[PDB]
């Protein structure tokens, strides 16, 4: 703040109403020239990204096909094996990237273009599905008589690794 | 009007509160425009990626003449197709794998090998980032083991100066818990190129020839990739 | 840095289409439109084109007009129906060109950096004279002469891909001139 | 401020009719008829002693200026700071005027030339290669100023007073005479323009005359009155003859910078006469013997072979040398400019070529019409 | 409701950066373009407003289009650094009036002149008798500096619409403050 | 007041616009409209053939955009020549030529709106050796 006052004290009619006019005139005329320019460029690009997101949506049909990703190359390039025992290959994958996939995925495939566009959350055999038992009823520990030491030694073994995740990391050990 | 030291000291202070006010949101307007171009680039990358025909994967049986290539798809019939322009037909070895056009059926791009995503899972995993320091009392056995592995894959000139070919590998037998799987962490952390981990129990199947097909599929990845290590645990099963 | 162009036969007859369109009332004796392209690496290739209303006063030979809104509409339609084909330049007919072709080119270089023009010949078709092309160059002149434009020539050709020759061959059907000739076509080739 | 121009109204012939116009155009807030009138004042060939009075007015312009094209601002301040004649502060003054306008107008490019032309008097090694290179780096995307190349040519003539600058100087002298169109200065400086043009192309390593100077009247219409030795020695080189009289009378007439280069210019005409004496014979019996070169280039037998090894190493010819017949073969590959008298036979040998190719076409069409169809 | 083709003409010569007005003359001619295109639009939304320059080249920057959002973006950073060329500016504005997408509108040109003209009196009267044979009304409005009642402008405005013509008002701006009230009195409604 | 034997006059650039647009998207059933001129009762001509922007539906009446066509036709009135559509086209790469399930309906909609509206079928995968079907 001292440099703005000291240029008002020494000189009076050299750069008071000159320096504080010529660079402030040049600033606002650039700012007036760019406040409509960046805005008009903003609005036109919002239209072009709308027309494309419209055009991606119209070509987006619903009926898809499942397949299996075999590999991935770059000279980007991915090998598709469909569910009709048919193998395919593309130069470019599609709407999903190359670095978010892996071999063994059940991607949604266009029936004509054979384009990868969907993820399809990849279920498996029904046997471990039958092994999934949720909704465990809360059994009060006092139902157990006489075995309360083993209860604690279990709760010391598992529940505190579940709760105090960072107490076991700064100490220097690993929970069993 | 005139030239004071008070009014011309307050002349620009009512102005500097505007010229940075009009300038401050310009950086917000340029950054929003820059992200919008980044979003527009990805949309245009989606538009160009919308037109993809897809190429039929097939394999070259043999070469009939200088333009006639007997190829075959993975399940379909056999075709007689040719090449595009500069596809370097001398590389098209009878048994390579190519990508055929969907409609023209001719050869677009040749593909090196397959991966078989079953054995993809025996490739990608981290050992431990361990550094010969999470192991104790074994430096006689360790240095002897590192001697036969590291030296051919690093410095074969010593084996020239002797002449003698280096041998393949070692066996880590021992009563359990001694730390035998901990070494496979160590060699796959430092000087690692291609480290396969075979459990040697999951390679059996209900179909009669499938286990042998897995083994050759494991070794062709080993010839695909140069220097590579195949760790098979527990030979006692198989 | 253009080696050579290779436009299909689609715009070739077109211009003659548009020259046949204007000749009922037109007294311009030249047709100026907009060339489209697909610039691949170094060689150039044209598949499609279109025309645009253009007149030029013979007095003072420096007054021209181009409709850019019609250019901004119709090109955006073509990119919408076909997102492969883009602007590469322009074209006109008539061997004797008027001297506003520098003025046409310097304006629409705001569209295409390597802007390029193709001259066709609608009326001369008797001798051996295919299309002709130039390149947009800005130098002094040589060394010791005043500064100038000096339109440099780039060689041309008429390429022909698949799936149009069957449409070409089935439209010929008059002499058709089959390949390698039985000694009489080869002498005419040397004549 | 208006009293300052009334007290500085003097020092210029016929004061009030231009100073009343100066103060009125000052008050109409225009910037062009004022600037032409200030440019008219500085261009007035006087002693121009009012530099201290005009520097305060050029300061007074620049305070409320904020509108004018800075090109003519710096085009006149280079005339101002040259009239001040003070190189101690002229560099700091010019670097202040360069940094004060950094706008889209390419005025830095003529400031950097104004840096070098004022600095190339003393200590000319430290920034001089840099201040010449920064101009040619900044001569892009716009071949339309023609002053920046003019000021680039002016400093290169100031840089010509060095040890090694002779080949790039002559090519620069061709560019500036090309970019300029009008002459707008009398012959009494133009005669030394063409004279140092004649030396730098003669003291060129690979540039002997190169053509495109007999056609341009910028030398023959300006020196046909004085110094006829220089026009004649360019004629004997384009003719390619030795002509020992005329190539000596120039060695008498021009004493400096010709004594240490006389054996060089003998070497240049001995390599040059070949590629025209093989042009005198139209590729019929181009197997020429050593005797005719020894007669034409007046050189001995034991030096024609060192002569033609140099000429093949230059690259104006790619012929061979046979000594089982002692006849030198010539495949002349480097063309030049020629006059209309040698165009005449060249047009005839085109017509002879034309009337044979046509006549042979009549013979084929006559013979093979019946199986032409 | 009236159907015309409004072709505004601007000046970006070197004699525009004087700023005799209290604002910049560029800002004064910009708002002049603003209040006339707001006037032609609300009177009839079926017209079209398009800007044209004439200094050092008559570059058609905006096509004669009924949209105005493009023009409002093209009013900025015009870079007035050329020399005023007025003689071909009429002929290049008429050739824009001949290329129209609809041959139903009326033809009216307004012009902004902020620099003195240097042209022969023969040239303007050949152009004025050309506009009589073509039935075209052009308005001439002066900005900034102006020599009062010049012969070349007054004889042109007279010979443009002779024998009870339109009433093309020759606006003479004062070099004082002189805001847009001089331009919205007569000509905005009574052209 | 009935047909006898009509004759379609196609131009050289018409069929060239047919093959390139048909070859362009082969497995996506390209779809455009045919523009010509009814010169009399039983001869009909077509010189100018343009394409239509396709959709996810494919060859149907829904892929025919009305607001795009009238915007396109208006811009063709000033450049070249204005005329009226005389039919349509589509591509059947899967077989030869016959009017499909929805091709017959959009035929009825065109001959109820326009006069007779002849439908052209081009097989791009067949136009290979020296002939076109
Ligand atoms: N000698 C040792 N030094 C340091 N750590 C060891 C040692 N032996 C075992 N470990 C610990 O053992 C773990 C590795 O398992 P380990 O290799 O001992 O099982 P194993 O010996 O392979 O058992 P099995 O022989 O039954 O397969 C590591 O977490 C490591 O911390
Ligand atoms: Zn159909």
């Amino acid at each position: 703040e001292q440099d703005g006052i000291g240029e008002e004290v020494l000189k009076m009619s050299t750069e008071e109403i000159i320096q504080r006019t010529r660079l402030l005139d040049s600033e606002i005329k650039i700012m007036k020239s760019e406040v409509l320019r960046v805005t008009h460029e903003l609005q036109a690009m919002k239209d072009k990204i709308k027309e494309n997101s419209e055009k991606i949506k119209v070509n987006k049909t619903l009926p898809y096909l499942v397949s299996n990703v075999i590999e991935l190359l770059d000279v980007k390039c991915a090998v598709i094996k469909t569910s009709t025992r048919q193998t395919y290959f593309l130069p470019v994958i599609g709407l999903v990237d190359a670095e978010k996939l892996k071999p063994g995925d059940l991607v949604g495939v266009n029936k004509d273009s054979y384009l990868i566009l969907e993820t399809l959350p990849t279920e498996y055999d029904s046997r471990v599905k039958a092994m999934e038992v949720d909704e465990r009823p809360t059994e009060q520990y006092s139902d157990i008589g006489g075995l309360d030491k083993q209860i604690q030694e279990l709760v010391e073994a598992i529940v505190l690794p579940m709760n105090h995740k960072e107490k076991f990391e700064n100490l220097g050990i690993q929970p069993p | 009007m005139a030239d004071p030291r008070d009014k011309a000291l307050q002349d620009y202070r009512k102005k500097l509160l505007e010229h940075k006010e009009i300038d401050g949101r310009l950086k917000e307007l340029r950054e929003q425009l820059k992200e919008l171009t980044k979003q527009y680039e990805k949309s245009e990358n989606d538009l160009k990626a919308l037109q993809s025909v897809g190429q039929i994967v097939g394999e070259v049986l043999k070469q009939l003449t200088e333009e006639k290539f007997i190829v075959k798809a993975t399940n379909g019939p056999r075709y007689v197709v040719g090449c595009r322009r500069q596809l370097d037909k001398s590389k098209l070895k009878p048994g390579t794998r190519v990508a055929l056009d969907m409609t023209t059926l001719t050869i677009m791009r040749y593909l090196p090998r397959e991966v078989d995503p079953l054995v993809y899972n025996m490739s990608h995993e981290d050992p431990g980032n361990v550094s010969y320091s999470e192991i104790g009392g074994l430096s006689e056995q360790i240095r002897e083991l590192r001697e036969v592995i590291e030296l051919p894959l690093t410095n074969p000139e010593l084996f020239q100066r002797v002449g003698i070919i280096p041998p393949k590998g070692c066996l880590l037998y021992g009563p359990p818990g001694t730390g035998k799987t901990l070494l496979a962490r160590a060699v796959a952390s430092q000087l690692d190129c291609n480290f396969l981990k075979v459990v040697s129990s999951s390679i059996v199947d209900k179909y009669i020839g499938e286990s042998a097909r897995l083994i050759r599929e494991m070794f062709n990845y080993a010839r695909d990739h140069q220097p590579c290590i195949i760790f098979m645990d527990e030979i006692d099963a198989i | 840095a253009v080696q050579k162009v290779v436009v299909h036969p689609l715009v070739l007859l077109s211009v003659v289409d548009h020259f046949n369109r204007i000749g009922k009332v037109g007294n311009q004796k030249r047709v100026v439109g907009v060339l489209l392209g697909s610039w691949q690496k170094k060689v150039l290739d044209v598949s499609n084109s279109f025309a645009v209303p253009f007149d030029e006063d013979d007095k003072d030979d420096s007054v021209w007009f181009l409709d850019h809104d019609y250019l901004e509409n119709m090109y955006g339609m073509f990119k919408k129906v076909n997102a492969r084909e883009r602007i590469v330049g322009w074209y006109h007919t008539g061997p004797k060109l008027h001297k506003n072709d520098i003025a046409i080119n310097e304006l629409m270089k705001r569209y295409c950096p390597n802007s390029v023009l193709v001259i066709i010949d609608v009326k001369p078709k008797d001798l051996g004279l295919p299309t002709e092309a130039y390149i947009s160059v800005e130098e002094v002149h040589d060394d010791g002469t005043p500064t100038s434009k000096t339109f440099e020539h780039v060689t041309s050709e008429i390429g022909a891909e698949e799936a149009e020759e069957v449409g070409v061959e089935h439209l010929l059907r008059d002499i058709k001139d089959t390949t390698v000739g039985t000694l009489s076509q080869r002498i005419t080739n040397q004549v | 401020v208006p009293g300052f121009l009334q007290q500085s109204q003097n020092s210029g012939p016929g004061q009030p009719a231009v100073w009343h116009r100066l103060e009125e155009l000052y008050t109409k807030k225009l910037w062009h008829q004022l600037t032409l009138q200030v440019l008219d004042f500085v261009q007035d060939p006087c002693f121009a002693q009012g530099d201290g009075l005009i520097k305060l007015y050029e300061n007074f312009i620049s305070e409320f200026e904020h509108r004018v094209n800075p090109l003519s601002l710096v085009e006149i301040i280079l005339h101002v700071v040259r009239q001040m004649t003070d190189p101690n502060v002229a560099l700091t003054f010019l670097e202040k005027t360069r940094e004060k306008v950094k706008s889209s107008d390419e005025a830095v490019i003529l400031c950097k030339t104004a840096i070098g032309a004022l600095k190339l008097n003393i200590g000319d090694l430290q920034v001089t290669k840099e201040t010449i290179e920064d101009v040619e780096e900044m001569l892009n995307n716009l071949p339309g100023v023609t002053s920046v190349h003019s000021r680039f040519y002016d400093l290169s003539s100031k840089y010509y007073q060095t040890i090694g600058n002779h080949a790039s100087y002559y090519k620069d002298a061709l560019r500036f005479l090309g970019c300029v169109d009008i002459k707008d200065l009398p012959v009494s400086e133009q005669q030394e323009r063409a004279f140092t043009l004649g030396l730098a192309g003669l003291l060129g390593e690979g540039v002997f005359n190169f053509g495109e100077l007999l056609m341009h009247p910028v030398l023959e219409s300006l020196r046909n009155t004085d110094r006829q030795w220089l026009i004649d020695t360019l004629y004997a080189f384009n003719s390619g003859n030795v002509e020992r009289f005329q190539t000596l009378k120039t060695a008498w007439g021009q004493q400096p910078d010709l004594a240490a280069n006389e054996a060089q210019l003998l070497r240049k005409i001995q390599l040059l006469c070949l590629m025209e004496m093989t042009f005198t014979r139209p590729a019929n019996h181009r197997q020429l013997t050593f005797e005719e070169i020894a007669k034409s280039a007046k050189i001995t037998v034991n030096e024609v072979e060192l002569l033609v090894m140099k000429a093949l190493s230059v690259g104006l010819v790619k012929g061979s040398i046979d000594e089982v017949d002692k006849r030198v073969h010539m495949t002349w590959v480097q063309p030049r400019v020629l006059d209309l008298q040698q165009i005449k036979g060249m047009k005839d040998r085109l017509e002879f070529w034309c009337t044979d190719v046509k006549s042979m076409e009549m013979l084929v069409e006559h013979q093979a019409h019946d199986i032409l169809t | 409701m009236v159907l015309e083709s409004t072709m505004v003409c601007v000046d970006n010569s070197e004699y525009m950066r004087n700023g005799d007005f209290l604002p910049t003359r560029l800002q004064a001619q910009q708002d002049a373009v603003n209040i006339v295109c707001h006037s032609k639009t609300r009177s009839n939304p079926e017209n079209n407003v398009g800007l044209i320059t004439l200094a050092n080249d008559c570059e058609v920057l905006t096509t004669l289009t009924p949209d105005t959002g493009r023009i409002l973006s093209k009013l900025h950073t015009v870079q007035p650094k050329g020399k005023i060329t007025f003689c071909t500016g009429i002929r290049v504005a008429h050739l824009a009036l001949k290329h129209r997408q609809g041959k139903n509108h009326k033809m009216r040109i307004i012009a902004f002149v902020g620099s003195p003209v240097e042209d022969n009196e023969k040239d303007l009267v050949k152009l004025a008798k050309r506009l009589k044979k073509e039935k075209v009304n052009v308005d001439i409005i002066n900005f900034g500096e102006e020599e009062v009642n010049t012969e070349k402008l007054t004889a042109f405005v007279n010979t443009l619409n002779g024998k009870d013509g339109t009433g093309s008002h020759l606006v003479t701006v004062p070099p004082g403050p002189s805001l847009a009230d001089a331009l919205i009195s007569s000509p905005i409604l009574a052209g | 007041a009935v047909d006898t034997a009509e004759q379609v006059y196609i131009s050289s650039l018409a069929l060239l616009k047919m093959l390139k647009h048909g070859r362009a998207g082969v497995p996506m059933e390209v779809m455009g409209l045919m523009l010509g001129e009814f010169v009399d009762d039983y001869t009909v001509r077509v010189i100018d053939v343009f394409a239509m922007p396709q959709s996810g539906t494919g060859v149907s009446v829904e892929a025919v955009d009305p607001v795009f066509q009238a915007k396109m036709l208006d811009m063709l009135k000033q450049t070249g020549r204005p005329e009226m559509v005389v039919g349509w086209y589509h591509s059947h790469p899967g077989f030869g030529c016959w009017l499909s399930g929805v091709d017959i309906n959009t035929q009825q909609s065109f001959e109820a709106l326009s006069e007779r509206a002849v439908a052209v079928v081009v097989d791009p995968i067949q136009s290979v050796k020296g002939k076109v079907v």
